[PDB]
Formats: structure tokens, C-alpha cells, sequence
């Protein structure tokens, strides 16, 4: 049977909609199933072309937890699913970024990324502790790399389990977009990654 | 790709970030 998708990625597009994307290591296509974590009716999207690995889901309820499951299908049958639980949080003093009124959350991921540009070549990144880590938190791995590819990544190890964690990142070329990734290291392993791209102006 | 512009001296800025399960 088809392999399990190797990656499942979520991006909030608004308070009630998100993009779900996945990666597979021929196929008829994929199924994307989602439902409220507690008792909701099951919604299944059949994706007919193996080359389409993303879909937009709309009409989600704000501040409600949803479970998403993605599987591939072939002639030999359905493969195993990759699963993620996601909430889009929004209101019922920070720099008003477009899309700041809503954030994605999952229990084991670091909180939303908050960036402070300290100078043309330096910034500080901060994030809230995962609300429900799998095991106790030992620290965080933070990676920084040029978003347009090419160069190497820089990996910072942030030790400890503070309610809020912070990292100052120096040596950033001016006006260059950088991709940041944050994930918790726990006694059970690595949690989900939170990723975003910034550019210091 | 989505790039979030940061302004020096605007202070803490919440950006939109993706959550990924698994490995890239």
C-alpha cells in the first residue's frame, strides 16, 4: 500500500480557513479527513490528482479544535494516515501585522512566533511554551536560513523550560528574507515545528 | 512564499507561522 505522508503542514488563511499541505515520499490521489476533536461530523475531501498536495478548508469554527488526517490511495489500497490537531484562535498592542488577529495552535507546538527587529542586522524571537508537550521539555531547536535557498542553516539550542523563551539572532544580512523554524525537544523527542519567514526593514 | 516584514523599533510583532508535523 502507499506510504504514509511524510509531512503535514498547516497555514491559517483567516479566522475560519486554513491551507493543509502534505508531502509523499503511482497513486490515484489522496483523502483529507477532518472533524471537530469532540464528536463532530466527519468531513472527507477526495483529491483526484496525485500532483495536488494542498487544499484550502473553509468554514471552520474559530477557537475549536479539529483533527485532520491525510492518506494516499493506490491500486493496492489506502495507506496509513498522517494526523494533526489544529485550532485557529482569534478574539471572541503588538505591531499590527496583517493576519495578526488570528493564529494557528496545536497542543505540542511552540506558541506563535513573536519577532522584534532590534537593528538592521539583528532580531529577537520569542515563543510561548507548548501547552501540552509530549513529555517534559528539555529545550528548543531554532534554525535560521536564507529563505531563497543556497546557503547553510544556523541552528541554535535554547536550553530550559521557561514559560516564555527568547533568542537573539545576530549577523542577518540587511533586507534579506530569512526562514525560521522552532521546535520543542522533549524527553520523548521532537515536537511539531513552527515556521515563518521574516525580512528586517 | 509569505514574508513578514519587520520594522526596526516597532517592537514585538506577531507573525503568521505554519505548523508542520513530520520532517521536510
Amino acid at each position: 500500500v502507499p506510504d504514509t505522508p511524510t509531512r503535514l503542514v498547516f497555514s491559517a488563511l483567516g479566522p475560519t480557513s486554513l491551507r493543509v499541505s502534505w508531502q509523499e515520499p503511482p497513486l490515484q490521489g489522496y483523502s483529507v479527513e477532518y472533524q471537530l476533536l469532540n464528536g463532530g461530523e466527519l468531513h472527507r475531501l477526495n483529491i483526484p490528482n496525485p500532483a495536488q498536495t494542498s487544499v484550502v478548508v473553509e468554514d471552520l469554527l474559530p477557537n475549536h479544535s479539529y483533527v485532520f488526517r491525510v492518506r494516499a490511495q493506490s491500486q493496492e489500497g489506502w495507506g496509513r494516515e498522517r494526523e494533526g490537531v489544529i485550532t485557529i484562535e482569534s478574539q471572541v498592542p503588538l505591531c499590527p501585522l496583517p493576519g495578526s488577529a488570528f493564529t494557528l495552535s496545536t497542543p505540542s507546538a511552540p506558541g506563535p512566533l513573536v519577532f522584534t527587529a532590534l537593528s538592521p542586522d539583528s532580531l529577537q524571537l520569542s515563543w510561548e511554551r507548548p501547552r501540552r508537550p509530549n513529555g517534559d521539555i528539555v529545550g528548543y531547536l531554532v534554525t535560521c536560513e536564507m529563505a531563497q535557498g543556497g546557503g547553510p542553516a544556523t541552528a541554535f539550542r535554547v536550553d530550559g523550560d521557561s514559560p516564555e523563551s527568547r533568542l537573539t539572532v545576530p549577523g542577518l544580512s540587511e533586507n534579506v528574507p530569512y526562514k525560521f523554524k522552532v521546535q520543542a525537544r522533549t524527553t520523548e523527542g521532537f515536537g511539531p515545528e513552527r515556521e515563518g519567514i521574516i525580512r528586517i526593514e | 512564499s509569505n514574508e513578514n516584514l519587520l520594522l526596526v523599533h516597532c517592537g514585538p510583532t506577531l507573525i503568521n507561522s505554519c505548523i508542520s508535523f513530520g520532517s521536510e
